[PDB]
């Protein structure tokens, strides 16, 4: 693991026209910045062993051979995505935004404008 | 969570070895220290080396 990123947006936040998740964004955030915080804290790696030599200083040298084999073949599985709606979820809720709120704007927009020019006149 | 287990197998045989090595050594030196004393000759080499002070220190 490795992932990767998008900064903050504050505006964003506020502005949830799904209701359902106004607070969650703020709280939502502030979760994410645990794992921020976390991950920028830790490296990736230990280091590894020289079983060679650690087997010259274990009599029992046959245990260092054993584990080392099982470790050093051994990958265990990054912790695995379940979700990825979120991209999605909203992108068609950002859809959801534009076209829908975007044209009936838009469409009001124009007839404040309209009006206003010949009242300039 | 894998080195520790390692270290303590050959670290308890470290801290085996030296007990072995004081309670080996207990009995080999208590048995003989006994024994040496038959060696008049190592106060032979006390005076001898006695020599090469009382002569050579000065």
């Amino acid at each position: 693991r490795k992932l990767a990123l998008k900064t903050i947006d504050w505006v964003a936040f506020g502005e949830i026209i799904p209701r359902n998740q106004k607070a969650v964004a703020n709280s939502l955030k502030s979760w994410n910045e645990t794992l921020t915080s976390r991950l920028a804290t830790l490296p990736e790696k230990p280091p590894a062993i020289d079983w060679a030599y650690y087997k010259a200083n274990v009599a029992k040298a046959g245990l260092v051979d054993d584990f080392e084999k099982k470790f050093n073949a051994l990958k265990v599985p990054i912790p695995e995505d379940k979700y990825t709606a979120q991209v999605d979820a909203e992108e068609k809720e950002d859809v959801k935004s534009c076209a829908e709120f975007l044209t009936q704007s838009k469409t009001r927009i124009q007839e404040y404008e309209k009006e206003l020019e010949k009242m300039r006149n | 969570e894998v080195k520790n287990r390692l270290d303590y197998h050959i670290s308890v045989q470290n801290m085996m070895r030296q007990k072995e090595q004081e309670h080996m050594i207990n009995w080999v030196e208590k048995r003989v220290v006994q024994s040496i004393s038959a060696q008049q000759e190592k106060e032979t080499i006390a005076k001898c080396i006695a020599d090469l002070k009382l002569l050579s220190k000065k």
